[PDB]
């Protein structure tokens, strides 16, 4: 999908901790490459009291009656690459509720 | 004799633990040296956790950590380490019950207790429950369906059931119960009854629910949720290809509602089971367009729109099988599935 | 008995100042206040 | 409603040029963590509009 | 939520309450008119008398789970309607008593009356160990000065009957044992309930009359059987009485004794647990689906935790996703017939074989002491040889 191509195009954001090491003084030796591999979107759900509850599908009728937004959990697989590959870290981070379009591939209808 | 549904009468067992650990950190320490409540939490902080399974089984082939150190145990050397931790166990041994004094003096000699803590508890509610948990297990060990169901149904109405054997004998009794229910329903009720989408491991003394057989929704798979999907694909297979259908789609959309977080998030059968449901959806469509060129003499029947719908799928399923391998798979014998899929493609020609 | 219908299960109920604003039969958090036998006059135009 | 700080029975008045009728009253505890006091209510007013001189057609 | 004296007053009150509920089921089960009811009242009126006196801030009272039945036991003894072991087994089997769980009350509120070193400890804490059952009956007699107040304590020619029918209904053994009782059993006089063991050490003086009745019962069988010189009881006859017995259904009774066995104590019935003769298995689950419901009713939980629960039960729904079994005297008759055939080292072994069995039975209804029992046995053994 277009969004995964977009995140494949943003690439990396590199930062060097000023790798002290005591080339090791102008080649640092402190590479940190941060990127985003995947981006996932989930259909609207609401769990109350937090987690320990049974989840229910959230419908547009609910968002209208409640006079609230119709949000889907936005998740994105964060890639935390250390020393250009010395250490790879994956994390699925939840980025709050992205409003989903009705009758789209992300609305229950 | 079998595993009981309840938090273990927390009375003497909790102070026996104190004395066990406190001795192990004392004796352990003076070893750690001669090689130069909290104390139970510190014991677990001194050797990590077991993760998502049972026994930190991991290979047998990589690092040859050459372990020799000649044995290093001169009866004389053990009693140098031990002579001081035992006198420091006394001070708290005094403050402990006469039963826990010798319980400690037994395990510090290396004797093990033939007195199962679950063979003494004296509580009304409890003890019955031991009778029911044992009756049900003796009734499935002879397949008594009509009686195992009654004991199971009473066992959960009594206040002492943590999914436990309820999810592991509650599906076994509904497969053996030729009558009402598809472990499935019960399996899908469980899935919603402990998604535990929260990544909780380690920290506190899990001694109320150890069993990687209830828990998860963090990382550590749930095995009733994996069994729900496996039982669901086997429930789709029976009498397909032998609008009220949907099931093989219901399972494509119920596994998609996931698409990693905890399950997608973690790899394997999640991906693999999905592809397997997807691979079955490819056959069924080759059958429904197979026998003697589709059904028979040709198709003329506009293009083969049906071949293109199937080749799209076959190409997709090879993507799901590949990402399941790449991400460290643990169960797909790729050679056989690729040969089956190519020979099955031959049918589509 | 005052009445409140669950917006999603249709189950009638009678909320009190001492209960959670939730459908006790489904778990919904939206309740339609039920109509009752209450007199209203109307000019027929 | 009643606020303990004011020890008074207060009301939200209806302010309009014309009368209406209450069509639906919906009690909202939703999106809340507990909020059991039922502090959000949605009230729908029905205003009938008879064709009248000056109405556009 | 009350601590101290008034917390105690309602802990007192609640105790007051459940005993009364206990007594009225008492009447319905036994239909023993005003009489059973009023004697029981004043008994506790008498018990209350002393509690007030050592008050000030005396909190030694809060009676144990057992004190209540000791009270009903003492009062019955007055009336001398029944027996202890029988009463206890019957009560457990049918949950006749509200004894097991203390949620009943009329408390809802007494429940919340917080616990205050009390109310929570009441109703259903644990099942009795050894004497322990009486280790308080004596104390109550102590509090009560019961023997002076009430006539004929511990007695019952009915416990003997209960016991002979209990198994080897050997009609003759009723007055065999009645005779040895006649003998040195308190100078041929009906054993009265022991005294008000005032002392807190609760020494094992074994004056609990029944305990001795069972002892004479066992002894009688052994002696009489040991020396039946005339050979009135055939070699092959003794084991037959054993083969016939070793288990079987029960027109309610044996099913009950299974339910008591399931306090899984010293492992004498534990294995019965294991074995549990087929149906015994079945009528067990029946009695669990009827009398375990007397189980319970999480609170609040937004209906949520509860609903889910309801659904789950909706799920396994179940409870059905010669009237066959027989009565007590039917079973009794049929094994008395199963021995229908009446008219060295081995028999001694068989006799010991049989005595262990009864030791199991009589001991199992009661506080046992896989040796006090015999300590008890030992005692009168000694008592006897002063002819
Ligand atoms: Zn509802």
């Amino acid at each position: 999908g277009l969004l995964n191509l977009g995140v494949k195009d943003i690439g990396e954001k590199v930062i060097f901790d000023g790798k002290p090491l005591n080339s090791n003084s102008g080649y640092l030796g402190n590479k940190l490459s941060v990127s985003v591999e995947q981006v996932s979107i989930a259909k609207p759900m609401s769990n109350d009291g937090v987690s320990s509850a049974v989840e229910r599908k959230v419908y547009p009728s609910e968002s209208r009656q409640r006079l609230t937004s119709y949000r889907g959990k936005l998740l994105l697989k964060l890639k935390w690459s250390v020393n250009n590959g010395e250490e790879n870290l994956f994390e699925v981070r939840d980025c709050g509720g992205l409003p989903v379009m009705l009758q789209s591939n992300r609305c229950h209808l | 004799m079998f595993e009981v549904p309840i938090t273990l009468t927390n009375r003497k067992f909790a102070q026996r633990r104190k004395l066990k650990y406190q001795y192990i950190n004392y004796i352990s320490r003076r070893f750690d040296r001669i090689s130069k409540s909290d104390e139970e939490r510190k014991f677990w902080k001194k050797y990590e956790k077991p993760e998502k399974s049972f026994e930190i089984w991991r290979t047998v082939s990589s690092q040859n950590k050459q372990p020799i150190n000649k044995q290093k145990m001169t009866y004389h050397n053990f009693k140098k380490i031990e002579k001081i931790p035992l006198r420091k166990m006394e001070i708290p041994l005094l403050h402990c019950t006469k039963e826990n004094k010798l319980y400690f003096q037994s395990i510090s000699r290396g004797l093990e207790p033939l007195k199962t803590s679950t063979s003494e508890v004296r509580n009304y509610r409890t003890r019955h429950i031991v009778t029911l948990t044992d009756l049900l297990h003796l009734n499935v060990s002879r397949h008594n369906w009509s009686l195992a169901y009654k004991i199971f149904a009473t066992l959960i109405r009594i206040p002492g059931v943590q999914i436990k054997s309820l999810w592991g004998i509650g599906v076994e009794i509904l497969d053996n119960l030729s009558n009402s229910s598809s472990g499935l329903d019960f399996l899908q009720w469980m899935c919603q009854i402990y998604s535990s989408k929260s990544r909780f491991v380690q920290n506190i003394n899990y001694r109320s629910i150890v069993p990687p057989f209830q828990t998860g929704s963090r990382t550590h798979t749930a095995k009733f949720a994996i069994t729900y999907l496996w039982s669901s694909l086997i429930n789709c297979q029976k009498s397909m290809e032998p609008t009220e259908n949907d099931l093989l789609q219901e399972l494509i959309d119920k596994i998609s509602e996931w698409v990693l977080t905890p399950p997608f998030m973690e790899d394997a059968e999640v991906w693999f089971i999905y592809a397997s449901c997807h691979l079955l959806k490819a056959d069924t469509l080759s059958r429904q367009f197979v026998n003697d060129n589709k059904n028979n003499d040709l198709i003329g029947l506009d293009r083969d729109i049906k071949i293109n719908q199937v080749i799209k799928h076959i190409h997709y399923v090879r993507t799901f099988l590949k990402i399941c391998l790449d991400k460290g798979g643990f169960a797909v014998p790729s050679r056989l599935i690729e040969n089956q899929l190519k020979s099955f493609e031959s049918r589509l020609y | 008995t005052l009445k409140y219908i669950c917006a999603e299960c249709s189950s009638k109920l009678s909320l009190s100042r001492t209960d959670a604003v939730r459908c006790k039969d489904c778990g919904h958090r939206i309740l339609l206040k039920a109509r009752t036998k209450r007199l209203v006059q109307f000019e027929a135009r | 409603y009643f606020d303990d700080t004011l020890n008074k029975t207060k009301i939200k008045t209806y302010h309009s040029s014309e009368p209406a009728y209450i069509e639906e009253v919906n009690l909202i505890g939703d999106e809340s963590n507990k909020f059991q006091e039922l502090q959000t209510v949605s009230i729908k007013y029905r205003i009938r509009r008879t064709p009248q001189i000056g109405d556009k057609f | 939520k009350l601590i101290g004296h008034e917390a105690k007053l309602l802990f007192l009150k609640s105790f007051q309450f459940i005993l009364k509920r206990q007594i009225r089921w008492l009447i319905t089960e036994m239909r023993f008119p005003k009489e059973f009811e009023h004697v029981a009242k004043i008994i506790w009126l008498k018990i209350l008398k002393t509690i007030n006196d050592q008050p000030q801030e005396e909190l030694k009272l809060q009676l144990h789970m057992t004190s209540t039945i000791s009270i009903l036991y003492l009062a019955s003894t007055h009336l001398s309607l029944p027996v202890y072991t029988c009463d206890y087994i019957k009560w457990i089997c049918t949950a006749k008593m509200p004894y097991f769980q203390a949620s009943e009350i009329l408390p809802k509120s007494w429940r919340i009356q917080l616990p205050n070193y009390y109310v929570s400890i009441l109703e259903g804490s644990i099942s009795p160990f050894n004497g322990q059952l009486y280790n308080k009956i004596a104390l109550t007699c102590g509090m009560i000065h019961f023997k002076e107040f009430f006539n004929s304590e511990i007695s019952c020619q009915g416990l003997l009957l209960k016991l002979v029918m209990q198994c080897a209904l050997p009609p003759e053994f009723y007055f065999y044992t009645k005779q040895v009782i006649e003998f040195e059993e308190t100078d041929i006089r009906n054993l009265t309930l022991w005294e008000r063991t005032d002392e807190r050490h609760t020494g094992r003086v074994s004056n609990h009359a029944e305990l001795r009745v069972l002892s004479y019962f066992m002894l009688t069988i052994n002696w009489m059987l040991s020396f039946d010189r005339d050979r009135q009881y055939p070699l092959k006859w003794i084991l037959s009485l054993t083969e016939s017995l070793t288990q079987r259904t029960t027109t309610s009774e044996s099913i009950g004794r299974n339910i008591v066995k399931v306090v899984y104590p010293d492992k004498p019935t534990s294995s019965d647990y294991f074995q549990w003769s087929e149906e015994e298995t079945l009528e067990f689950l029946k009695w669990m689906e009827k009398q375990f419901l007397p189980t319970q009713t999480s609170m609040e939980m937004t209906i949520d935790q509860k609903i889910a629960r309801r659904k789950l039960y909706k799920i396994f729904p179940l409870d059905r996703e010669d009237t066959h079994q027989l009565t007590f005297i039917e079973d009794l008759q049929e094994r008395y017939a199963k021995q229908t055939p009446f008219f060295p080292p081995a028999r001694k072994e068989a006799i010991g074989r049989l005595l262990t069995h009864i030791a199991s039975q009589l001991l199992v209804d009661f506080a046992i002491s896989k040796e006090q029992l015999k300590d008890c046995i030992s005692r009168i053994k000694n008592a006897c040889l002063h002819r």
